[PDB]
């Protein structure tokens, strides 16, 4: 459960990241595809090479989500709806992925935001990619 | 991997009971059921639209019995998993493109069907063998993931 | 979201469980410290052998919490709300450790309720299971 | 761990700038904060009421201190972390029951604050060198659990 507190610590934090998300985005996948190699059986059809068109591209579609989510903190599962039933219909990526690109997205904010990443910020950011990766698979089943 | 010579032994004497072609079908459809989003692998396969058409499956059943049997080899060498699976290994991650986070599921989902299957035989301790295993087969194909 | 099959089906195992209730939580812990030795760590107060009434008495207090939730399926976290706190703010068991538990319970629910143990119940009563831990968990943070 | 050359010596080389004591206390307050049901082990420490108590209490710091210092010294022996840690790893099991998902967590912890005191300097390989290095360690850690 997001408190208000958390809802505060995320617009914060995700509104400095602002016209930087799409670059944030890519630079998360790219430490996820070397640090969990398994996540590139997702993605066998994407040059995964550094810098590709297709990871940078993706990583903005990420980040755009996220803004979405952050937009929409007090509403999530219907702002994310069509997503939802993407990855669980569609995509079928197993739930333990969404642990692992969190992980990469927090690392990612922590080396660019040296200012915001305090501890209460780092605790409310992580529950809120907790939240959007619960929201994500829940119609799994 | 590690089993005690008692974990040795119950394996290997419940296994001697498993018919691999029946165990094998259920296993891989129970996982098709229970956990749909396994069912991306298996696009060509026909009907996966309710657990009746998914479990009277012929390609699932087949498929059962191919990976079980593949299974019932690595039982055969359980001081070297990773030796005798890496070409298996090497296969899923470069060709099939299988998140191995799958195999960690199919052995949970095979413990509940040996459950199923073997009632009050299917001892805790046996359990715990077998728990083992599963996770010692599940590592063996991950091995050459990259 | 247990569907209004998956509440029928978690129903009806949960009717032939009945009186053995307790009996199978015993062996649902049994099994869980045998099968996944880090569990033991948070029970270094108990005597943890074969017949242990202590296993047996805390698998009784399992067991009643499960049958209280199916009787309440409709509305589990108010029902579970002081399991909920129990497990968040005293005891914190780290969230992974319910995953082993429902395994263990589904393996017990296999081993004696054959004809029930269909693959459409064995889906339900693992959707029913998550969602409980998903409430004991929902106040850790 | 199996790393090659180049991942030893980028770990090594980042590791020569980390102040361990400031990295321990602020890793351990971490772990504390964002997952609290890590407080369990710690209620002889007094306040850790909010945030600004957990990242100031000196009983907090001084752990942070020892534990990373051991970490430090793993570091030497990246070849034998399991030789290194076993009689940590038996500590941790018979007399502490710490549940071995703690390592992992803190592991995680760890490189986010790595990431944070580093910044541009962490990249993505130097990061992966280092999720080989916490896994190796927790791994290491868990080893010894019966
Ligand atoms: C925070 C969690 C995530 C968010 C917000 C997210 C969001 C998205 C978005 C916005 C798209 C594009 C949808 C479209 O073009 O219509 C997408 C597609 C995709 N996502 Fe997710 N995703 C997340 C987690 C994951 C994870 C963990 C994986 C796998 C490891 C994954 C794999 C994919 C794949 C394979 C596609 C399709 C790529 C393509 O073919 O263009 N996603 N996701
Ligand atoms: C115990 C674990 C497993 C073993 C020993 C195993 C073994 C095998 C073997 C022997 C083959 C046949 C290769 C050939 O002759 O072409 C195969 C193919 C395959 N396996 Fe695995 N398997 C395992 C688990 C899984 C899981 C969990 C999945 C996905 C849910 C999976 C997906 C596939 C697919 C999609 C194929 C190709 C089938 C086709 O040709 O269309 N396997 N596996
Ligand atoms: C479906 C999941 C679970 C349910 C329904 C459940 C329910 C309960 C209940 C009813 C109690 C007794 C509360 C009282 O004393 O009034 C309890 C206590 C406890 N639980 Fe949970 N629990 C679950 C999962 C877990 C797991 C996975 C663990 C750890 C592996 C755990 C560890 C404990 C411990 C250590 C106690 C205190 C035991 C004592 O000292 O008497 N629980 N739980
Ligand atoms: C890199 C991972 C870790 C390393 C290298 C490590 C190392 C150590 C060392 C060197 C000690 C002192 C042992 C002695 O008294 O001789 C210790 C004690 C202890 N550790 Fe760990 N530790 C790690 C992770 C953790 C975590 C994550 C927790 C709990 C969340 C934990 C809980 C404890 C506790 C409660 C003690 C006893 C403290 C005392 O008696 O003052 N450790 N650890």
């Amino acid at each position: 459960v997001l408190s208000p507190a958390d809802k505060t610590n995320v617009k914060a934090a995700w509104g400095k990241v602002g016209a930087h998300a799409g670059e944030y985005g890519a630079e998360a996948l790219e430490r996820m595809f070397l640090s969990f190699p398994t996540t590139k059986t997702y993605f066998p059809h994407f040059d995964l090479s550094h810098g590709s068109a297709q990871v940078k591209g993706h990583g903005k579609k990420v980040a755009d989500a996220l803004t979405n989510a952050v937009a929409h903190v007090d509403d999530m599962p219907n702002a994310l709806s069509a997503l939802s039933d993407l990855h669980a219909h569609k995509l079928r990526v197993d739930p333990v992925n969404f642990k692992l690109l969190s992980h990469c997205l927090l690392v990612t904010l922590a080396a660019h935001l040296p200012a915001e990443f305090t501890p209460a910020v780092h605790a409310s950011l992580d529950k809120f990619l907790a939240s959007v990766s619960t929201v994500l698979t829940s119609k799994y089943r | 991997v590690h089993l005690t010579p008692e974990e040795k032994s119950a394996v290997t004497a419940l296994w001697g009971k498993v018919n691999v072609d029946e165990v094998g079908g259920e296993a891989l459809g129970r996982l098709l059921v229970v956990y749909p989003w396994t069912q991306r692998f298996f696009e060509s396969f026909g009907d996966l639209s309710t657990p009746d058409a998914v479990m009277g499956n012929p390609k699932v059943k087949a498929h059962g019995k191919k990976v079980l049997g593949a299974f019932s080899d690595g039982l055969a060498h359980l001081d070297n998993l990773k030796g005798t699976f890496a070409t298996l290994s090497e296969l899923h991650c470069d060709k099939l493109h299988v998140d191995p986070e799958n195999f960690r599921l199919l052995g949970n989902v095979l413990v509940c069907v040996l459950a199923h299957h073997f009632g009050k035989e299917f001892t805790p301790p046996v359990q715990a063998a077998y728990q083992k295993v599963v996770a010692g087969v599940a590592n063996a194909l991950a091995h050459k993931y990259h």
